[PDB]
């Protein structure tokens, strides 16, 4: 349940015997009958054998296993691109900037909102209320089944 | 907006100061003229080699057209790429005043209605060529209707 | 591809770049590529890069006529799975054969086959798909990285 | 017509950028096109709803020392008068760049979107902060001597007087130039200084 | 100048900027032309006309070479009714036929 | 030129403050130059809550309240005529005094003027509570005995008329005069009216 | 204490409620004041499970 595909020729017709498909995909990389044993779970090598058909299997397991991880990080791209979908004009702002950079520590709307910040309540709050709201269920929910 | 009374200014579809699509940077006013008493002078001139006052309540709505020939361009559409047409009541001052017909216009000035071969070529223009059909008829409004 | 999705297309590729002239880092090909409806191997986008070492595939540029083309030399595809087929490819992990899969070994294929996974990488596809023992129902871990 | 809105707005926008094109001179600035009103509309923008409760009056517990119009305003005759009592400033040049934040009343209804306008107008945060922290690769900031190699070798090339006035300048904070804190030295939550 | 901008006006790869940009890639080197004072930002060319020189500005130039004179119109302007038109449109000569 | 920003910088007067006070000021900035004018900064803005959010709103808004024959500005009779609207009513001489507070014309600004200038008066609730919460040697109350012992006794002295008025009106319970609700009874959202 | 018994007595201070609660904000205040400590008890609770 491994070195499957190394054989994506020899098993098809949904599933099939753990043991002897594994001979069936072994078979397909050459895997010479003296050098790797099977008993019930464990399959045991020779020097030099394992290993080599092993890494030569993530050559040969490229079909399959390697179109497994493939899907793999797809999945995972989807959520995980991120790091340079971004700096393209903001960097040619950075220039912006920069000609103005004589005149830029040198900004009008600064900090004037903040000190008295923490001495007021009514804060978000209007996109809060709605989605206070619920926020208030969903948070009840969550707590129970835990 | 200047010499706007009241009545006229509910009449000739008068928006306000600012309130405005393009009427840039504000109201900036001008060094020794006032935009207020202007208003008469220059309705003044279109009488003499002889505008009536159906074509100058028309002249009125050639305000309305001269802030709607800032409004008859085919703002470049963003989401499709070939532009289109956002008043009517606009295109309607315009043809009329230009002795043609008004849907005759726009339908020609979004679709060219011409032919090639059989294929009759019908298809939309971009706003670069549409809003140019259109600009180069919004100022050759101002420029045929010069 | 249409003109609508090569759109989106345009500025998947635009987002990603770096001196600010229409130019993304090789690495970055078959992510983008990935979003964009694809899951090519590692091994299929190599064929169609040149087959980089880590320095100038973290070095080498592209550029959107050599990244769309790119998309598409992979995108009508050949082999590519489906449930039949990762399901026997995914009953890869039933130690003695129990509709069930290895907590460890999930990991450690990931790890230790072809395009080997960072410990992230298979943390992330496993996690919370095993039991109290580590039994993971892969009938359902295929149909999770298959849709999705 | 609805020039109207735009007169009010030729006072009030105006507020967002006539003459903007300061220093770097007579740039393509904000149109009079009405759509165009929301390309003005960039990120870095948040203003809240009308009856509040209160991140709008907020504008009211600072209210007093800033107003013009004090049935409760601030109008073109109070950025074209305030900010040069209150936050920054303007050349005819730089003339509505700043008074671009008003150039017509700031009226409460308005004060409403000038904190909103001080959590936008000029270029906020998702440009700003990150102009570098897009170049930048993660929990992190960007390397000096880099930033230097920049400045001057890439894009409009820029002069040894630029670089040696914004070096001296440059919050270089572990061989390092701090550059989220660069910009957004204009921004977080612990003052009530200045801007406004 | 003018037919690099007849076809970039009827191109959509093209930017006010990349019409300076394909007349520097044109013309450049040539004993009548010159380029900006460095300001490519603001995308300006300046030229030896007969009479010595100038600098044009190119934002919003693209459109301004345009005016794709459409027959449909023209041809209703043509065949118009009223006391404006009929006279000033019949120059029916140079019209987009093709 | 450079100019014509600065010939508009004096319409902030024309409605706020100075058309009554003077005494809040104008204060010049603009040196031709405009470079110059990044100087004038009002640097600071913090203390406990100046507009505290269940007064100032009221207050201002009680300008739409205390206009009662809506003209603009705040007569004897505005004063008056909306105190007895409500209930309790000054004579015109307490109300002429009241008016007397400012030079003249309270209207809309210089009720306001007066309003947020004048920030002092009484202690702060939470200093209220620190008056008998600091006594306390744990978290308890406070012994009735050295409330009443103490009032009398100690620094600044009580008649026994100042302890006997303050007593029938001292929630005393199990010998012990928690404090806390007393605080709170005289100093809340207080009584109107009493000012303006 | 000696302002119960002197000090409640000016012009220009006892001027709080009455018709000084009609104006507003603070409605949605009074309950996500309630709410409010039912909202870090409803998370905390949640996120430390």
């Amino acid at each position: 349940q491994r070195y499957e595909i190394l054989a994506a020729n020899a098993i098809p017709k949904g599933f099939m015997d753990g043991k002897q498909a594994c001979i069936l995909m072994i078979k397909a990389l050459e895997l010479d009958p003296n050098l790797y044993r099977i008993g019930q779970s464990k399959i045991f090598f020779r020097t030099g054998v394992l290993a080599h058909l092993e890494e030569e299997r993530d050559l040969k397991i490229t079909d399959v296993i390697i179109a497994f991880q493939a899907q793999c990080r797809g999945y995972l791209a989807r959520k995980a691109f991120a790091k340079r979908q971004q700096q393209l004009t903001a960097m040619k702002v950075i220039q912006r900037n920069c000609a103005a950079y004589l005149k830029l520590r040198n900004w009008q709307w600064w900090r004037l909102f903040t000190k008295v910040k923490p001495l007021l309540q009514s804060a978000e709050r209007e996109k809060e209320m709605a989605s206070m709201k619920e926020e208030f269920t969903r948070l009840k929910e969550a707590l129970e089944k835990s | 907006i200047a010499g706007a009374s009241e009545q006229m200014r509910n009449d000739l579809l008068l928006e306000g100061f600012n309130n405005y699509t393009f009427l840039s940077n504000g109201h900036v006013p001008i060094p020794a003229q006032q935009d207020d008493e202007m208003f008469q002078e220059t309705l003044e001139a279109m009488t003499i080699m002889g505008f009536t006052e159906e074509e100058q309540t028309s002249i009125l709505r050639v305000v309305s057209s001269v802030l709607q020939l800032g409004n008859i361009v085919f703002k470049k559409e963003r989401n499709t790429d070939q532009a289109s047409m956002p008043d009517n009541t606009a295109a309607q001052k315009v043809c009329h005043l230009m002795g043609i017909n008004v849907t005759d216009f726009t339908r020609s000035i979004l679709t060219p209605r011409i032919k090639v071969g059989r294929d009759v070529v019908q298809k939309a223009q971009t706003k670069e060529q549409a809003d140019f059909a259109i600009e180069a008829l919004a100022k050759a409004k101002f420029e045929r209707l010069f | 591809f249409s003109e609508e999705q090569t759109a989106e297309f345009k500025e998947a590729f635009q987002l990603f770049d770096r001196t600010g002239d229409g130019k993304i880092l090789y690495s970055q090909c078959g992510d983008v590529m990935r979003a964009l409806g694809q899951n090519p191997t590692n091994a299929e986008v190599m064929k169609v890069l040149g087959n980089p070492k880590s320095d100038e595939m973290n070095l080498k540029t592209l550029k959107f006529e050599q990244f769309l083309p790119m998309m598409q030399t992979i995108a009508k595809n050949k082999d590519q799975g489906c449930f039949e087929d990762y399901v026997e490819g995914l009953r890869v992990f039933d130690k003695e054969g129990n509709g069930t899969v290895m907590g460890a070994e999930i990991r450690h294929v990931l790890v230790t086959l072809g395009e080997k996974m960072t410990e992230e990488e298979v943390e992330q596809l496993v996690a919370g798909h095993e039991d109290s023992n580590g039994c993971i129902n892969y009938e359902e871990l295929v149909r999770m990285v298959l849709s999705g | 017509m609805g020039d109207d809105e735009k007169k009010e707005k030729k006072k009030k926008s105006k507020k967002k950028a006539e003459e903007e094109g300061g220093d770097a001179p007579a740039a393509p600035p904000a149109p009079k096109p009405p759509s165009q009103k929301r390309r003005a509309q960039r990120s870095g923008s948040n203003v809240f709803a009308m009856f509040t409760q209160h991140q709008v009056q907020e504008f009211k517990e600072a209210f007093q020392l800033i107003d013009q119009d004090k049935d409760g305003f601030i109008s073109k005759n109070d950025i074209r008068a305030t900010f040069d009592s209150l936050g920054r400033l303007c050349t005819e040049q730089e003339l509505d760049s700043m008074v671009a934040e008003a150039p017509g009343p700031i009226n409460f209804t308005m004060f409403l979107t000038i904190f909103g306008d001080r959590i936008a107008g000029t270029d906020e945060e998702d440009v700003i902060v990150n102009a570098f922290n897009l170049f930048d690769e993660g929990d992190g900031k960007c390397k000096e001597e880099t930033l230097k190699r920049s400045l001057t070798t890439w894009g409009e090339k820029f002069s040894q007087d630029e670089v040696d006035q914004a070096l001296s300048e440059a919050p270089i904070d572990g061989n390092g130039l701090i550059d989220i804190k660069k910009f957004a030295q204009i921004l977080t939550k612990g003052a009530k200084e200045e801007g406004a | 100048v003018l037919a690099l901008l007849d076809e970039e006006c009827w191109f959509p790869k093209a930017t006010d900027t990349s019409f300076v940009e394909k007349l520097i890639q044109e013309q450049g080197n040539h004993a009548k032309f010159q380029k900006s004072k460095q300001l490519k930002d603001k995308t300006e060319f300046c030229i030896l006309h007969y009479a010595g020189k100038v600098t044009y500005n190119a934002s919003a130039w693209l459109t301004k070479n345009m005016d794709p004179l459409n027959d449909n119109v023209t041809s209703l302007l043509n065949q118009s009714s009223d006391k404006f038109v009929a006279d000033l449109w019949k120059d029916v000569d140079r019209i987009v036929g093709l």
